[PDB]
RNA sequence: CCCAUAGUAGGCCUAAAAGCAGCCACCAAUUAAGAAAGCGUUCAAGCUCAACACCCACUACCUAAAAAAUCCCAAACAUAUA
């Protein structure tokens, strides 16, 4: 015979009123008359705000710079809504709207004559920054499962972790970085500047400790 | 099949007596006894036999009347 | 750069693996193996027949039309209670897939005389008022007189 | 048209009259020592019957099911 | 070990089961505190595919193999053996090991071509034509992937690779 | 068969089968699940 | 306390020594044994 | 619905006009011979939005071909 | 034991299995009887029938075997496993 | 084999379901539904009650008539004809102990009960639990309570009745 | 590696959807099986899985490869000691 452990109570958590996610629309209520530029500086680095859970238990974290349009929250809104459980799951945005203003010229231009004309608007990710959040009364294959088949679709690396995951993910990961044998670590050497190898690294790697590379995070590097 | 069975409906419907000849038999596909049973069972007509074959495919040579026990030889 | 021990674990002796606590399961079955064996008096261990449900309980029917009842259980909670306790004698018989009969009071004239209707249905044996006898001694025991004229033949 | 529609007029005191009904003393009184609206959970059984186990395991096939909906 | 014997007499087939003898283990094992048959006897890491020896006591007769509940091996050090003996059939080494066929050893197509170190089969590898440019050449695996804990003498890396 | 990089079981007859270098999904029951590793 | 060794009848060889003791302590007698048991006998029954 | 006798059944269709232009053979091929049908007015119902756009297209290339389609496809 | 009943069983005879309770090498045997009695390979057809024998003083598991051509098949379950007297017994039921 | 089919007594006419799984067995239908009826003749309700049927390699078949089924029962002893599509929030009647008890200790001699040591408790709780599932509700032995309780229950199902028409003609209409 | 009876056609527009069209409660019998966990089903049949009975190896290092035009390019060695 087998033992026959009990199934996981779900009593503490109440599904609120709107159980499936909001309408993202293109540019928002008042477009921006002055053209900003492309600052390349806010997917670059670890994320600052947005990081830790809230409400859910479930939620896609984030391994790479990127921007999201329309179309990508419009797929992943639809996706959503058909593959989830109305009365038993409910997921809340945890990205804001498209705000970011791209200017676009003419098709066959000469260079010259200004900047073109605003067309869409995207929004800056970091990595690490939880994309969208979901949680419910349901436990963790099913909604692993369909926030990596969403997960797979993005254009920067994403996977489906939880509360749990991470704890554990986060402890691999300070274990691993405080047992190394070789004693040459990249922050010691970036810090304290050793064979005069700031002249060819950056002033940005004092802080990412060789951990990220214009929008990729290596999680293999310590 | 088909045909047979709507024809066989309107002659049983009118009442018309008759009896069964089977034709070609100089191919690989010669089974008398097979659509006898088919008529007893598929059909509601009445099982019969009146001449017996000696060879089929590539031998078929003559018949038997077995009313006479005197067969048919064809030159 | 990974730590490499000088010992892997895969050759060291590994430690053994914390015994799991007994469930309420096993304890209400052997409580209730206990109970069937103390009160009742005639058992009958035979060899499951993996058939239809429908013959399965067209022959219970067909048992407990007689005033007898039925009751299995596994060898894994059944081993212990037979090799701690007096039918010591019977562990080689449960060895695989098999039935036990749960009878009150002897009748094993019409249990006998109604399953030897099928010639698929053996059975390894059983004990009689603490007497372990086999199908043949079934078979032959059944062939004695009543009870009575045993009684007062002395 | 047919369809299975045998509804007995009954009102306050044909389901008791039609039938030949037995009243409350030669009915036996173990009789209505069971359920009548909710069903029974897992904390209002002793762990030494069989109706916890039943239970339980009926709790364990439910969790199996709901736990394997996407894979093959 | 165990056999099956039939005989035919008088048209009743007499399949019996006769249960011979088999040698076993020394009496001295150098650790005894091991848990696997390579690591009782200080073999881990310490044995290479020219072995016959170590090779012949894990397989069958007939080409085949024996699993992990009867030989008492791990994970890793079963598939080490099981990728060893492949490149022993290959080489002209057991030639006692052959499987058993009825008369298809009569047309000797391609002769006896000596090989060793084989990796895969070799009527299955496609021929590498173009081989890639300089720095993203395409080499010739040699070797074993589970073979490079053994112990070395020559002060580098066993290149499987070249 | 059909070009296939992520080779899986479209029902249950399906096995799996390691041939000429590359893994082949063949079925008995359902011919059309046939895949060919590209 | 286990049980017995579980013989079989159709090889008559062993019998239980306690039939074997009773009958022996039984069966040496003349009648008034034999009277007083048949009256202890139908005492009862 | 759907009736039936001893031997076979009878099946009570509802199909529109328009999707009965070689229902015939399909019906037949797909019934060996022994199976027939028989067909009668019933009532209107609306169209669906595909035959929609079709008659559309029709009644637009029957009066003038020439607004957007074959306006196009020739210049 | 799906294999005997996809093959065929009609061509036997009748079969019978002999064996001892008592004794720690009659689950073989036991096993066969209860794989040649199951639903499928005892329904595939009606013309055949089995006997279980059971024995005390036998000290043999001795299970004979017969066909329609007059021909006889007895195997001892003495040291053989289950598989092995089940796929003889399938060869020898396909090859007559 | 076994071939698991429930028609009513009274009315087994050739065709439905029971047709063209009976043609492609290989056994007759007219015979069947004939030797049906001649057998169900001598229930005065026409009462649907399921039927176990079994067919030889030889082409025979065989009935075995048993006790109906249990739903229908549940109505007739509630009095209403159809079931309701909602539970607890819209209970179609209620039904005493004692009918329940009368319709287990009927049914209790069927070919599936009769075969089993099961005892009353069994199944009454099976009942209990069925009339759960229905739409019905249970209550000790209520007389005059009973009686109040069909008074008022006659009443709110008319009422529910008429406001489930409403809203289906509406659902139709809004069409 | 094996294995599957029943209270039923659980409640309802559509003729019915009988385990996969929608609703709150998703009962209940012997050891043990979901008013339904994956294909074929106008309404029924065919197949597996979870649950007994039965033994009980790893029951899974997660996913990370590609083909253009004169002809592909040096060759070779996993085993005598940094
Ligand atoms: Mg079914
Ligand atoms: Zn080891
Ligand atoms: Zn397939």
């Amino acid at each position: 015979v087998k033992t026959l452990l009990p199934v996981p109570s779900f009593e503490d958590v109440s599904i609120p009123e709107k159980p499936k996610l909001r309408f993202i629309e293109r540019a928002p209520l008042v477009p921006k008359v002055r053209r900003e530029p492309k600052n390349l500086s806010d997917i670059r680095g670890p994320s600052t705000e947005a990081t830790e859970f809230t409400e859910g238990n479930f939620a896609i974290l984030a391994l790479g710079g990127g921007y999201l349009h329309w179309g990508h929250f419009e797929m992943m809104r639809l996706t959503i809504n058909r593959s989830m459980d109305p009365k038993n799951m409910f997921a809340i945005w945890r990205v804001p709207a498209p705000f970011k203003p791209i200017t676009r010229k003419s098709v066959g231009h000469r260079m010259g004559g200004g900047k073109g004309a605003i067309d869409h608007y995207v929004t800056p990710v970091k990595a690490g920054r939880l994309v969208v959040e979901m949680g419910g009364r349901c436990e963790f294959e099913e909604v692993q499962g369909f926030l990596d088949q969403v997960a797979h679709k993005l254009p920067f690396a994403a996977k489906a972790v939880s509360r749990g995951t991470l704890e554990k993910m986060r402890k691999d990961q300070e274990e691993r970085e405080r047992n190394n044998q070789n004693p040459w670590t990249f922050e010691r050497i970036a810090t304290a500047n050793m064979l005069g190898i700031r002249k060819v690294l950056s002033p940005y790697d004092l802080t990412h400790k060789g951990k990220y590379w214009g929008k990729f995070y290596m999680p293999k590097r310590v | 099949q088909c045909q047979t069975m709507t024809v066989n409906r309107q002659m049983k419907r009118y009442n018309v007596p008759f009896l069964t000849f089977i034709n070609k038999l100089d191919r690989m596909g010669s089974n008398p006894a097979r659509a006898l049973q088919q008529m007893r069972s598929k059909l509601n007509h009445n099982a019969a036999f009146m001449q017996i074959p000696m060879g089929l495919e590539g031998n078929f040579k003559g018949i038997v009347d077995l009313i006479e026990e005197r067969a048919i030889y064809f030159d | 750069i990974p730590p490499k021990p000088a010992i892997h674990p895969s050759c060291l002796p590994s430690p053994p693996s914390p015994p799991q606590e007994e469930i309420g399961l096993i304890r209400l079955l052997r409580r209730e193996i206990a109970a069937v064996f103390q009160d009742n008096r005639m058992i009958a261990v035979c060899q499951n027949v993996a058939l239809s449900a429908e013959d399965k309980l067209l022959m219970r029917h067909q048992l407990r039309k007689h005033k007898i009842l039925m009751k299995v259980f596994p060898n894994q909670v059944l081993k212990p209670f037979l090799e701690d306790s007096k039918y010591q004698n019977l562990l080689p018989l449960f060895v695989g897939h098999n039935m036990l009969l749960v009878s009150e009071e002897p009748k094993v004239k019409e249990m006998v005389r109604i399953l030897r209707t099928v010639p698929f249905l053996p059975l390894l044996g059983g004990c009689i008022d603490d007497t372990i006898l086999s199908r043949q001694g079934f078979i032959n025991y059944s062939k004695l007189p009543s009870l009575p004229l045993v009684q007062g033949e002395l | 048209v047919q369809l299975t529609t045998y509804a007995m007029g009954v009102n306050i005191y044909k389901e008791g009259q039609d039938v030949p009904l037995k009243p409350d003393a030669e009915y036996p009184e173990w009789l209505f020592e069971m359920n009548l609206g909710p069903p029974k959970t897992l904390e209002e059984l002793d762990p030494e019957s069989r109706e916890y186990w039943r239970r339980l395991r009926k709790q364990n096939i439910w969790r199996h099911n709901r736990l394997s909906k996407n894979k093959r | 070990f165990r056999e099956v014997v039939e005989t035919q007499e008088g048209k009743t087939t007499i399949i019996e089961g006769r249960i011979t003898a088999t040698p076993k283990e020394s009496p001295n094992p150098p650790n005894p505190s091991g848990q696997c048959p390579i690591c009782r006897w200080n073999l881990k890491h310490k044995y290479n595919y020219d072995d016959v020896l170590l090779l012949s006591q894990f397989i069958r007769p007939h080409g085949g193999m024996l699993p992990r509940k009867i030989t008492g091996l791990c994970q890793e050090e079963h598939r080490k053996i099981e990728e060893c003996v492949k490149m022993a059939h290959r080489a002209g080494l057991l030639p006692n090991h052959r499987p058993r066929l009825p008369e298809g050893v009569v047309p000797k197509s391609k002769p006896q071509l000596n090989r060793y170190l084989t990796r895969w089969a070799p009527g299955s590898v496609k021929p590498i034509y173009k081989k890639g440019p300089r720095w993203n050449r395409v080499r010739m695996p040699v070797g074993s992937p589970l073979l490079r804990d053994n112990v070395c003498y020559s002060r580098t890396p066993w290149k499987l690779y070249h | 068969f059909k070009n296939k990089t992520v080779l899986k079981k479209r029902c249950k007859d399906c096995y799996l089968v390691k041939r000429r270098g590359r893994w082949y999904v063949y079925c008995k029951t359902h011919p059309r699940h046939k895949q060919r590793q590209m | 306390e286990a049980l017995a060794g579980a013989p079989l009848d159709n090889a008559p060889k062993e019998y239980p020594p306690k039939i074997q003791q009773l009958v022996q302590d039984i069966a040496s007698l003349t009648l008034l044994e034999i009277s007083d048991l048949n009256e202890l006998l139908k005492k009862t029954l | 619905g759907q009736d039936g006798v001893e031997d076979y059944f009878t099946l009570y269709a509802d199909v529109p006009l328009n999707d009965m232009f070689g229902y015939s053979t399909e019906l037949r091929s797909c019934t060996e011979g022994k199976g027939e049908y028989t067909m009668e007015y019933s009532r209107y119902q609306p169209c669906l939005p595909s035959t929609q756009e079709d008659v559309i297209n029709k009644y637009l290339e029957a009066t003038g071909q020439l607004p957007v389609k074959k306006g196009k496809a020739k210049n | 034991a799906a294999a005997l009943a996809r093959l065929g069983l009609r061509p036997v005879k009748q079969v019978r299995v002999q064996f001892c309770p008592f004794e720690k090498n009659v689950e073989s045997t036991r096993t066969f009887l209860q794989t040649v009695s199951s639903e499928k390979v005892r329904s595939t057809n009606l013309n055949c029938s089995v006997i279980a024998d059971v024995r005390h003083d036998g000290s043999e598991p001795c299970v004979d075997v017969l066909f329609g051509d007059g021909h006889r098949l007895i195997m001892r379950g003495a040291h053989l496993t289950a598989l092995e007297m089940l796929t003889a017994f399938a060869s020898h039921i396909r090859a007559r | 084999g076994v071939i698991r089919a429930i028609v009513r007594a009274g009315l087994a006419m050739p065709g439905p379901p029971l047709g063209p799984v009976l043609g492609q067995r290989g056994v007759s239908i007219n015979q069947f539904c004939k030797e049906f009826n001649e057998r169900t003749k001598d229930i005065k309700e026409g009462i649907p009650l399921p039927t176990k049927i079994l067919v030889k390699p030889d082409r025979t078949f065989e009935i075995k008539i048993g006790q109906p089924t249990v739903s229908y029962f549940l109505k007739a002893a509630a009095g209403i004809e159809k079931g309701a599509r909602q539970t607890g929030k819209e209970v179609a009647g209620l039904v005493t102990l004692k009918h329940v008890y009368e319709i287990a200790r009927i049914k209790a001699q069927d070919e599936a009960f009769a075969l089993q040591d099961v005892p009353l408790s069994s199944v009454v709780r099976s009942i209990i639990g069925s009339a759960r599932s229905l739409g019905i509700r249970v209550v000790k032995d209520l007389s005059s309570e009973e009686l109040a309780a069909f008074q008022k229950e006659r009443a709110i199902f008319l009422a529910a009745q008429k406001e489930a028409d409403l809203a289906a003609q509406e659902e139709a209409a809004k069409k």
